[PDB]
């Protein structure tokens, strides 16, 4: 009932266009303890007592300020080209949140928390380069095809150039900064009293022509790395032999009915091809090239031609010296009932077209639910096309898989089998493998389960089976077992046939499971309130069974405490030597700042020493640039490192606790 | 702009009711033609004919034209005349009766099979003159240009099919539905390969069946003769039992 | 709304002190409903 | 064998009158029901329920609406169209 | 105007420079406006 997390969402201002221009994100500070508990539940006494943080009080006001052009005549219009954009934090108290909250015309007031330029700390900018491909320089006012030179990011301030700390003399950091690819820049929405920052210039794009239609050409993540090509087709549309820097090469093949790859060539020259189907379904592969310069594979189609199985079946049946591998049945579907063909026949010589116009049957042989059911409640139905329909076996939507290993058609090792399941909703159901002959559970032909087994060499080895609640969750999981049959077996019977084992997930409203009950005869639970969350392991659920007795761990979970921008601030563990004793609860404490990264962290041992002398310092501190990379890690157990990258991303250089210096080339 | 992107007075064709999207072109200089064909006796009962014989009246979505083979940022509308096959890539086709669906083998792209007119057929007067509707789409195919994406195709493969949906419609004359629809494809060699058809349901009517009677008692001593009016009065949407008596109204 | 146009009223609505009236002025017959009378035909000019 | 059930419930339906058209719902409630399969559990994800507030641009409806709402003593004060 | 359930209207209309106006004649009754008149049946032919 209280004592919630609130959050909102609050446009300062748009544009003509609808455009935000400024825009406030506002995370509001936590109620203070109410005279009444709301939720004390079976909680330790100490979880209400110890959620209580700085962090969860304090305002957070996230504050960005944005532009776009907008070209427009006559004759040609785009909308909403984003060119700039700069954010900051606020942070103000509880006393800074007048009555009713925060709204737009609070906010709008002269002597507002952000009208009146109140100190912020800066997080960062980002600009982007247009161009109209002819160019390196970029465009003050970006073209129609809107193309991009490169985008522009801050990554370092003073205040990041302050978290080098010490050991890195600024001479050396400016040096290497440019060394690095930074520029050192203005603000995009600049203040009074700033100075120059420094950015990364990244995602570099270089263009075609008109000609061509407006398709790149050429890219590099940046100035920092090789810059790579490829070739667009006669049609400007697929991509074709794409280049390195390096010289190497790779090239590809299309399959114009579905314009997608089939066939790869690597930088090794060597050979990898997949066959579509009539629908676009990748079918098996095949692959070739050398080894210490000396042919082998499974070589080209017009030496190792192959036609894949349309029953699922065959494929099992298939024997070691193939010419692919990855063969890939399709049986979308394979639920679909099937009337025994010369059953039918017979039934079909004076129904057929009855069947046939009423689309119970199709052209193919196939039965419609619908037209089924129709023809059945308009009683124009015949009792032997009723039982041949209820006869006839149906597995839910499925595809196989034949894995060879052997080059050409040398055999040797057997070929792996694998079923795939899945339902209509898109969701695996279940996969198995084959394996060798040995114990295996018994099925009947209808698809009723069998926990017993009995020797095979249909041996499958059933995994992940899973129902769902036809929402987005699963709740009924399995254990792997084996099955003498690869086919599926049914639901109702795996859940009649208790003895197998399985685990049950109970959901709340949201999807968020609360309740793992398991196979063991135990149960993982959890709670969640607006500024912890609870959990609780099998031997403190196991208490409520009424080993080592669970009093012992009973009323013991694991408690994450979370500040306003639900990062963890606090863990909350019990400590109990002997069920008859009483907790020491153990904190480990997490602060966080500026973008959220962790700022520094304590243990509770050394903690509560700090708290009576200030010589302790967090187990861990950091300090990082703008993006949020930790550049410094300083640590009671390990000292300081520090670490210094490119744009790239990878290190130029890096300091060790012990003063090592290492740089990279 | 030209007359088959347009809706018009039969009588008067200055009168266009409506525009149709003839012509688009992006930024990157793709670009899109959009072939409608007009209405018209295309295998008609007699009656169509003797009662209400207009022809150019409902357009339809007949091809679409996609996948630039040149490239230009110009509006391919042009001057109104109609594209080449040969000037694109792709081609969306709807199919309204000209060419079988229960093939073992592709439909062509080309044929001569005429429009089927359904049994269900309507018109609309909002315009103020006709327009009739004879009938739906049996079959929604796309096709390739393999040529042009490849080079060394055999002449005859502007026209590659590479997917089709069939759809089935409920034809009661009355009215008539979407009830199956099923995607295919076919394979180079002439073989049908598919998903399971998507089957659909629409509410039955059927008085001979379905009628039955109750007793009223409820509107007891409601009576049309007298003063009494059916109307949904306060509250609305359902009407209720007005009388207007001398000098005062009573409702139920 | 008591009745439909098949049903009919049996009613007399009579006045107390009929000393001043004519013979029959004393009371009025009800059989409609309606803004009824007393007599089939209602005429203010009646002579009567 | 498992069903997923949804209901809606309508309330505070307008007609605009002025334009010939409806504006839409002012409040619809949704209710999902897992009626899932037996053999499954003897605990079962709960039913639940959105309750949703629209604008129908009709204040007649429109501020009424609030009075629907959960309450909270401790709430920001709600929210008011804005007309610039 | 709007009335109750069966409520009527009382008003009077009159001529308050009554001259040669025959006696009664200077006043009319309302009670339920549509063209109302201060006679239950207006009758041209009356007479008077």
């Amino acid at each position: 009932a209280s004592d919630p997390q609130c959050s909102q969402n609050i446009t300062l201002s748009s544009d003509r266009f609808g455009q935000p221009l400024k825009q406030l994100s506002v995370q509001y500070p936590r109620r203070q303890q109410p005279a009444i508990n709301l939720y004390p539940d079976t909680l330790p006494d100490k979880l209400l007592a110890n959620s209580y943080d700085d962090q969860q009080r304090q305002l957070r006001l996230t504050y960005q300020q944005s532009s776009w052009h907008h070209l427009t005549n006559n004759t040609v219009r785009v909308l909403g080209l984003p060119d700039s954009t700069r954010s900051d934090i606020f942070t103000y108290g509880a006393e800074n949140v007048p009555a009713g909250g925060l709204n737009l015309e609070l906010l709008s007031d002269k002597n507002s928390l952000i009208a009146d330029d109140k100190p912020r700390e800066y997080l960062g900018q980002q600009k982007t380069a247009y161009t109209d491909g002819q160019n390196t320089t970029p465009l003050q006012t970006p073209t129609r095809q809107a193309l991009i030179a490169f985008t522009e990011t801050t990554v370092f301030n003073q205040s990041t150039l302050s978290a080098f700390n010490g050991s890195i003399p600024s001479d050396k950091l400016s040096t290497t900064l440019e060394q690095a690819g930074y520029q050192q820049t203005n603000y995009l929405f600049p203040r009074t009293g700033e100075d120059k920052v420094w950015v990364a210039h990244h995602g570099y794009t270089d263009y075609g022509t008109a000609a061509q239609f407006w398709r790149p050409q050429k890219q590099s993540n940046t100035q920092l790395t090789g810059k790579i090509t490829l070739i667009w087709d006669a049609n400007y549309c697929v991509v074709v032999q794409t280049r390195d820097a390096a010289g190497l090469t790779t090239s590809a093949k299309y399959d114009w009915r579905f314009l997608t790859p089939v066939q790869l060539t690597d930088i090794n020259d060597n050979q990898h091809l997949i066959t579509l189907d009539a629908l676009g379904r990748p079918i098996t592969l095949r692959f070739w090239g050398t080894e210490n310069g000396k042919m082998t594979g499974y070589s080209s189609p017009e030496k190792a031609s192959f036609s894949p199985p349309s029953d699922v079946n065959a494929a099992i049946e298939l024997k070691k010296p193939l010419p692919v591998a990855q063969c890939q049945v399709y049986a979308p579907e394979s639920w679909m009932p099937v009337l025994s063909q010369k059953t039918f026949n017979r039934l079909a010589e004076q129904d057929w077209q009855k069947l046939y116009n009423a689309r119970i049957i199709t052209e193919d042989g196939r039965i419609c639910t619908l037209a089924y059911r129709r023809w059945v409640q308009s009683q124009k139905a015949i009792p032997q096309l009723i039982s041949l329909l209820n006869n006839g076996p149906r597995l839910p939507p499925h595809s196989l898989t034949l894995t060879t290993d052997r080059y050409d058609h040398d055999p040797e090792q057997q070929i792996r089998q694998q079923v795939v399941f899945s339902d209509g909703f898109g969701r695996l159901l279940q996969a198995a493998a084959r394996h060798e002959a040995g114990m295996a559970r018994q099925r009947n032909e209808d698809g009723s389960l069998i926990i017993n087994v009995q020797h095979t060499e249909n041996r499958w080895a059933v995994t992940g089976r899973t129902e769902y609640d036809n929402k987005g969750q699963p709740i009924r999981t399995y254990q792997p077992y084996f099955l003498n049959d690869w086919r599926y077996v049914s639901n109702d019977s795996a859940r009649q046939e208790k003895e197998a084992y399985a685990d049950t997930h109970v959901y709340d409203p949201i999807g968020r499971e609360i309740k793992v009950i398991t196979a063991k005869g135990w149960f993982r639970r959890t709670l969640f309130t607006p500024w912890f969350t609870v959990n609780e392991d099998e031997n403190d659920t196991a208490a409520e069974v009424k080993n080592i007795d669970p009093k012992l761990y009973q009323k013991t979970p694991t408690v994450s405490v979370y500040d306003n921008r639900g990062l963890i601030i606090r863990n909350i563990d019990f400590h109990r030597t002997t069920a008859n004793g009483d907790p020491d609860t153990r904190i480990t404490r997490h602060q966080y700042d500026i973008h959220g990264h962790l700022n520094q962290s304590i243990d509770p041992r050394l903690y509560e020493a700090k708290q009576t002398n200030n010589t302790i310092k967090p187990n861990f501190l950091w300090q990082y640039d703008l993006t949020g990379n930790p550049l410094c890690t300083e640590s009671i157990d390990a000292g300081r490192t520090v670490t210094l990258n490119d744009i790239e991303g990878r290190p130029l250089l890096t300091v060790t606790a012990t003063g090592v210096i290492q740089t990279r080339q | 702009k030209s007359p088959q992107a347009r809706i018009s007075n039969p009588s008067q064709t200055t009168q266009t009711a409506q525009w149709l999207l003839e012509a688009s072109v992006s930024s990157r200089g793709e670009q899109i033609y959009y072939q409608y064909r007009a209405e018209d006796d295309t295998g008609c009962e007699a009656d169509e004919i003797t009662h209400h014989l207009q022809a150019t009246a409902q357009r339809y979505l007949h091809i679409v034209y996609y996948g630039n083979r040149t490239a230009s940022e110009t509006l391919p509308g042009l001057d109104g005349s109609a594209p080449s096959q040969a000037d694109w890539l792709f081609y969306l086709v709807f199919d309204y009766g000209e060419r079988s669906n229960n093939l073992k083998t592709p439909p062509a792209f080309s044929t001569t099979g005429s429009w089927l007119c359904r049994q269900d057929r309507f018109s609309r007067y909002e315009y103020g003159f006709e327009i009739r509707t004879r009938r739906l789409c049996r079959q929604v195919l796309m096709y390739h240009h393999l040529q042009a994406l490849d080079s060394k195709i055999t002449e005859h493969n502007g026209p590659t099919l590479v997917s089709r949906l069939i759809l089935n419609y409920d034809e009661s004359a009355i009215a008539s539905t979407l009830v199956f629809v099923r995607r295919v494809g076919h394979e180079q060699d002439g073989n049908v390969v598919t998903l399971p058809p998507l089957e659909l349901a629409y509410q039955d009517f059927s008085p001979r069946h379905h009628a039955h009677w109750q007793p009223m008692d409820v509107l007891a001593n409601f009576n049309a003769i007298q003063r009494w009016q059916l109307v949904d009065l306060k509250g609305e949407g359902l009407p209720g039992l007005l009388y207007q008596d001398k000098g005062a109204w009573w409702y139920r | 709304a008591l009745l439909g146009p098949y049903q009919d009223v049996q009613a007399i609505l009579s006045y107390g002190d009929k000393a001043g009236l004519a013979n029959g002025c004393e009371a009025l017959a009800v059989s409609h409903g309606m803004n009824d009378s007393g007599q089939f035909q209602l005429d203010f000019n009646d002579g009567k | 064998g498992n069903k997923l059930v949804t209901t809606l419930r309508y309330a505070r339906g307008a007609w605009d009158g002025r334009e010939r058209e409806f504006r839409g719902f002012g409040y619809v409630e949704q209710t999902d029901s897992h009626q899932l399969a037996q053999g499954n559990a003897p605990e079962r994800t709960p039913p639940a329920l959105t309750k949703n507030w629209y604008a129908t641009g009709l204040p007649v409806i429109d501020n009424a609406l609030s009075t629907e709402y959960w309450r909270d003593d401790q709430a920001f004060a709600g929210f008011s169209p804005r007309f610039t």
